[PDB]
DNA sequence: ATCAATATCCACCTGCAGATTCTACCAAAAGTGTATTTGGAAACTGCTCCATCAAAAGGCATGTTCAGCGGAATTCCGCTGAACATGCCTTTTGATGGAGCAGTTTCCAAATACACTTTTGGTAGAATCTGCAGGTGGATATTGAT
DNA sequence: ATCAATATCCACCTGCAGATTCTACCAAAAGTGTATTTGGAAACTGCTCCATCAAAAGGCATGTTCAGCGGAATTCCGCTGAACATGCCTTTTGATGGAGCAGTTTCCAAATACACTTTTGGTAGAATCTGCAGGTGGATATTGAT
């Protein structure tokens, strides 16, 4: 009973109306990745010679998460085979499609403001979630770290996985039902009212 | 030499008939009564005191059960009084002529 | 150019073509429709 | 010795079975098996009497007599209808009135 | 093995010996310890990773919309169609403490509304009640529990004087079934005592007995259980419907302390309008 | 039963959002309030701004799918 | 000069239950015309469904159905309960 | 003559008081005693056949309270 | 039973003016009526003749049964047609 | 010869000779005094026909379907008193308002 | 086509369903009712066209009986019209136990 | 698996205003309103104070259908005998 | 509100009808083995009948609006029950006769059984045709705003 | 007063539908004839309950005043019949699944019936206490005058 304060950190604000929220796990937790213990430290254990480059604690804990989305999703008939998936330079086609939670679908209308620090930031992901970095680059950056420590990590449980599971007419009716899509960008252009107030209202003393 | 209020010693009369069982109708003009009322069906008959007191215990019950449902039908009327009309039309409503 | 002139002038008439797909409800009478957008400001 | 009250009854085993051979539209019926019914009236001759002298001490008379059954044989709410067609002798009537007479007039 | 699986378990701010067994998943019986935190609900056993690897989520409230909100304790709405997972897990948070009913088929049809503590960082649990969607065979609510940390100041109670009130916030009365109550056999009787001597004190008497339905819901079936759980109620209906008394009144007095466990009669709609009749 | 059993249930998980065009304004109404009368919390107003169309974006996943699943049968 | 009435068997269940009571013969008659209606009552209903499911043996179960029948609902579960007990009681002959 | 006057108005006022009623109107008398004699005519009937038929030429109480619980009011006690 | 009183109450309404026409369901009708009546009179004689510690039924029970279940004037034309028609089996053995 | 034909009424006599035995208690049933009896059920089934020889009268067509039979039972008062415990089927109510 | 004094169709409407027969709540909402009302006492029982015509005649008779009692009990009130109060009393002096 | 056979076991005690016209079938005018409701509470009373004992005759019988003999025996019992339809 | 005037609740007093044990007696049955004859529990397998289920046609159920009248509240205003009280009227009591109720023994008669035919009445194969239900246009009440 | 379009009754023709009258199996109860059995009819005897018959007192009867009461009326208003325009779900006829009834056939637990044989529950007197019915009397609760 004194565990509290290292995993209680965090801020909050009380209600205007009433509290109204709606969402999922998997669009409010955000990532979905799971470790042991004897992976945290002791994975990166001779890293201290040749850490040249990026080498910290919380920056590897995204891209352990993004392989695996391979096997459940793109591949959900693998069910027991041990002779499962391609090698990391033969799955080159799953990194430019995929859905590492849920990636793509929630990075495929970013790009029509282009933010002037960087775009789109969520109160959906954590609070540090930039320099946790992009993974467009670390594939072919340091991909290849983490492949064969998963390519021997699975196979000894080999189609269960070692964290826990879950054990055992046209008339007349579908027309507003394409009517519901002239709300087709009517939210994000008023909020578009201030959401270009912001490229310009951070700089304005740089005169002095 | 004092008068109550009007209506007010009704209701301990009504207390005071309720609360006693005992066989309120006197015994013998109903005797005479039930006697030559069978005198029409055939002559000479004669009774015993249990088949009269059966009568008597009976009737009184078919009585109270009239009463209680006329009255019933009297404050649905919003109207404190039982005429005529109303314990003949309980007497349509419970179902028998 | 880009520190004097472009921050209102580019943002003056934006907020002000809500008000031909407001109503979008046509094609109850709630023709004074303050419910959602009218009021950010 | 035990007379075939032996299935925790105390009712007559006989004379029920020669009554039931007595009514008996149909032939036959199970001498063992129609026990089932004089167990069934000892509960609601019991559940009668035992409402009885359920409220027969609450008037402090000790040979309970023949008021006090109506008074709650009457007044009990489901055996009203068990014995609604009966109106026992001499037994009175519920002390009961309607709220609109009693009005301070 | 319908003991309680482990030997310590938090639960969030607090240690909770679990009383029965639950469908945890199996294989994390062999190290000797599992913990659980209050808003992923999503399950460990070791503090290794959770003492900061809850920066998976800034999750600080629910998704059910708060719709009551007091002095002291809220409470919101979760239904099994709009979330399929962490609606699932909050039984399972609580099978261990349940004693009869676990699942085989799952939990998506039923309505889950949950009681829950201000706090001065994220508002946290204390009880749940399940509210099927329409007429299953009446039974008004399902399975009611508060947890084990945060009993005896009051709080399991005020939300079984919910409960009641969402069945005339729809126009229909209901009540509560048998399956079994000895951990609880007086609370909902504490509350059926007094839901009526609390508002018996107004009536200007001669009054029926059904109203009483139309006025509190609180059925046909069971006010003649209360009426019975005390004192004597009767002994004037005898020839039609049953009629309700009052008596010396050493109930009211006391009707001062042990009062104030109320909710404000003030807030938002729970009709689900849709049928989705479900078949599997 | 293409059309049929496909028809309304995109609705129901909308059921809960006309909450969108109500969720946001009172807190906009409410940090209107903070640059009436330096730059301090003046950052978050975009963060929840932005944070309006991306769960309609993920219903944009399934009103977009369900559109695509026009031609599941081949009268439509 | 011979008459069988039930005067003893309602003497015996009612001080069993309750020893302080005593009875008048008149209210004791109530009784007696009580459980001889109402035993009739179940006679001629059980006897007239019998009749006509295609039987001739009057058995239990249909005095089973039967007191559920004419015997109104929670006096009638109560005592189709102990009439259960009661013959799983007699059928333990020992 | 005439004896279904015998019964009086105290005596009927009792009788209806016994049910819980405050008022009398003045003329309920005549066809209460008319009730009084219908229900009794239709009783005496079966009664006096009952007893017409068993060979004795008296009633007893045993034929009147089978003859009430043939006419669905059965009175008790007395049989 | 596979039994019924169909053509009975069909010569009935013959021998009586012979231009209407029985019916489909009217059958079953007078079926029911003439069921009923029986089995009513039937328990009641059954139980006079129980009560009055007597052990067979004869003519006058029943007799006194028809006239115990009945209105008074069909009950006397009723009488009177049974002891016309018993009497009329008597004549001739 | 045939016991019911030489018999003058017309009603199976055979037939109601063990409906009789298959039914009552008694358990000897008179053989040729419960002739006596079915009679009634002569004279009782005559005494709905034969007043239903009204539509014949005023009622214009000919065979009588069953809302016909609604003119005599409770309607014709005589026949009341036997048939309340009845309620005849598709036939209505006499017509009153 | 001017309308009327208002009331006169509604009473040829009383004398055009009175002089009818026919049978008048729609037949498959109610056996609908009568199907699941019967099955929350025992699980799924089946039924026969016959029984459930049957069911709704007598609930016909029933209750045009309890409407035409209540009638009485609302021409006795001095009204015109029925209420609840009424009804309820008509139920009650029935004696519906 | 399936485990349970459909059931609309919902809102049928809506039957119809058909009271306004069984209600002309009796001799009654004008009908004030607000009683529809107690009137389907008492066709609902009456509807399941026949059913439940017509079924036990059924349940009684070992059958799981019933037919029309046992329900018009069942309220031939009950009070009054629907008359001519078994 | 502040007492006169009823009266009912409580307690105690004796008298007496009467319930409760009791208990012998005792005629009458529960209750006991012993075959036993058959009605019933159950199980076969054919198959009529209920139950979901659907497509389109259309009477009919919901909603909404408008005019008005029946309900209801509140009133004034004759009248008939209720309430006492005295006068009387038949009651409610104990006391002496007498035809039926309720046992019995015997006489015969009518219903059991049982079987031997045998008409007869249920069933259905099935004519048939007319008695209805229904449309459809030709005479006649229908009861108001004007 | 009065015409108004609306609804009502009637002769005339038309599909259809179930009476209805053989044909006849045909299966099966019913008339009829014995043999003997137990139950009803009538007569009796006598022990009663039913009828009827005189002297103290409480409950009916017939009054008179007066006030709660019902009845009549009259106006005010919400809420209900009626209409119309429209949705909806009935609303009849096929259609295949599929099964729970139902007739038959079957072997076997078990209720009837029977001589005996013991206890055992009515009953009828009967002591005998006692529970309470009635009466009297003292005090707190209840109701009307002022």
């Amino acid at each position: 009973w004194n565990e509290y304060d290292k995993f209680y950190t965090g801020s909050f604000q009380e209600t205007t109306s009433y509290i109204k929220f709606s969402a999922t796990v998997e669009d409010c937790c955000g990532t979905n990745y799971n470790m042991d213990e004897r992976d945290e430290t002791f994975l990166n254990e001779q890293v201290n010679k040749g850490s040249s480059d990026i080498l910290t604690e919380d920056e590897f804990e995204i891209l352990c998460s993004s392989f695996e989305h391979a096997i459940h999703e793109r591949q959900p008939f693998l069910s027991m085979d041990p002779e499962s998936i391609l090698s990391f330079e033969e799955l080159k086609p799953t990194l430019i499609k995929s859905d590492m939670a849920d990636f793509n679908l929630r990075n495929q209308l970013n790009h029509e403001i282009n933010s002037h620090k960087t775009h789109f930031i969520t109160q959906f992901d954590p609070v540090s979630q930039m320099n946790t970095r992009p993974l467009i680059q670390l594939i072919e950056k340091f991909g290849s770290k983490i492949y064969d420590y998963w390519r021997e990590r699975k196979i000894e449980v080999n189609g269960y996985e070692i964290f826990p599971q879950l054990k055992f007419i046209d008339i007349l009716n579908s027309q507003r039902l394409r009517a519901l899509h002239q709300e087709l960008k009517n939210a994000k252009d008023l909020a578009l009212l201030v959401a270009k107030r912001e490229n310009v209202s951070l700089n304005w003393i740089n005169d002095e | 030499p004092h008068r109550y209020k009007p209506g007010t010693v009704a209701l301990r009369e009504i207390r005071r008939f309720q609360k006693s069982t005992e066989l309120l109708i006197r015994k013998l003009p109903f005797q005479r009564l039930v006697r030559e009322i069978a005198q029409d069906f055939k002559t000479d008959l004669r009774f015993q005191s249990s088949a009269i007191g059966a009568l008597q215990e009976s009737v009184e019950a078919y009585l109270v059960s009239l009463f209680e449902d006329t009255n019933l039908a009297a404050i649905h009327a919003k109207r404190v009084t039982i005429q005529k009309k109303d314990i003949k039309l309980a007497r349509r409503l419970r179902g028998e002529r | 150019l880009q520190d004097r002139r472009e921050q209102e002038d580019t943002f003056d008439n934006l907020q002000q073509e809500i008000y031909d797909k407001e109503t979008e409800y046509f094609s109850f009478n709630n023709n004074d429709r303050i419910f959602s957008l009218s009021s950010a400001t | 010795q035990s007379s075939s009250a032996r299935a925790g009854l105390q009712f007559p085993v006989g004379r029920i079975k020669r009554y039931l051979k007595r009514h008996a539209t149909g032939r036959t019926r199970v001498g063992s098996k129609a026990a089932i019914y004089l167990t069934a009236v000892l509960e609601y001759l019991t559940a009668e009497v035992l409402e009885l002298a359920g409220n027969a001490a609450k008037d402090l008379k000790v040979k309970r007599i023949t008021p006090r059954h109506l008074q709650l044989a009457i007044r009990g709410d489901d055996e009203l209808d068990s014995l609604i067609r009966a109106t026992i002798a001499s037994g009175g009537v519920l002390p009961h009135i309607n709220k609109a007479l009693l009005l301070k007039v | 093995a319908r003991v309680r699986n482990l030997n310590r378990i938090i639960m969030g701010k607090y240690e909770i010996e679990p009383w029965y067994f639950s469908p945890y998943p199996i294989e994390l019986t062999d190290e000797d310890f599992i913990y659980i935190d209050d808003f992923t609900l999503q399950y460990f056993g070791s503090k290794k990773q959770y003492e900061r690897y809850r920066k998976k989520c800034t999750l600080r409230h629910p998704p059910g919309n708060e719709i009551y909100r007091d002095d002291y304790v809220s409470f919101f709405e979760i239904d099994g169609r709009k979330q399929r997972t962490w609606c699932r897990n909050l039984c399972l948070l609580s099978k261990l403490f349940l004693d009869h009913k676990t699942l085989y088929y799952d939990v998506d049809p039923f309505l889950f509304y949950c009681m829950t503590r201000r706090d001065e960082l994220g508002h946290h649990l204390v009880g749940y009640f399940s509210k099927e969607k329409e007429s299953a065979d009446g039974y008004n609510v399902a399975c009611i529990l508060t947890l084990p940390q945060y009993q005896r100041m009051g709080y399991g109670k005020l939300l079984i004087e919910f409960s009641y009130e969402l069945s005339k916030k729809e126009n229909k009365v209901g009540s509560p079934e048998k399956p079994l109550s000895d951990l609880g056999l007086l609370s909902y009787r504490a509350y059926w005592s007094d839901t009526l001597i609390t508002l018996l004190v107004e009536h200007q008497k001669e009054i029926t007995i059904d109203e009483i339905s139309s006025m509190t819901s609180m059925t046909t079936t069971d006010i003649l259980h209360t009426a019975k759980t005390l004192n004597i109620l009767r002994y004037y209906k005898g020839q039609h419907i049953i009629f309700l008394n009052e008596d010396i009144l050493d109930r009211y007095n006391r009707l001062k302390a042990k009062k104030r466990r109320t909710i404000d009669p003030n807030r938002l709609i729970w009709k689900p309008p849709v049928f989705t009749a479900s078949q599997l | 039963m293409d059309p049929s059993l496909v028809l309304e249930q995109t609705i129901q998980d909308v059921s809960n959002l006309p909450s969108e065009f109500r969720y946001l304004l009172e807190e906009i109404g409410s940090n209107d309030l903070k640059l009436i009368e330096c730059q301090s919390l003046q950052r978050e107003k975009c963060v929840l701004a932005n944070t309006a169309l991306f769960l309609i974006a993920r219903h944009l996943n399934k009103l977009e799918k369900n559109i695509a699943l026009l031609e599941e049968d081949g009268v439509l | 000069a011979r008459k069988e009435t039930y005067s003893s068997y309602i003497y015996k269940v009612l001080k069993q239950t309750h020893p302080d009571t005593g009875i008048s013969q008149k209210s004791m008659s109530i009784l007696n015309s009580f459980v001889n209606d109402i035993f009739e009552r179940i006679a001629t209903e059980a006897s007239k469904l019998a009749a006509y499911n295609k039987k001739s043996t009057i058995s239990a179960r249909e005095i089973q159905t039967a007191v559920r029948l004419i015997l109104p609902g929670e006096l009638a579960k109560h005592a189709v309960s102990e009439g259960t007990r009661a013959v799983t009681k007699y059928s333990s002959s020992t | 003559r005439d004896n279904i006057q015998g019964i009086t108005k105290p005596a009927i006022r009792r009788l209806a008081r016994r049910g819980g009623v405050k008022r009398i109107s003045g003329l309920i008398y005549e066809e209460v005693r008319a009730v009084l004699k219908s229900f009794l005519e239709s009783v005496i009937r079966d009664s006096v056949t009952y007893t017409e038929h068993a060979k004795r030429k008296t009633v007893t109480s045993l034929d009147v309270v089978y003859a009430l619980k043939r006419q669905g009011r059965t009175l008790y006690g007395f049989g």
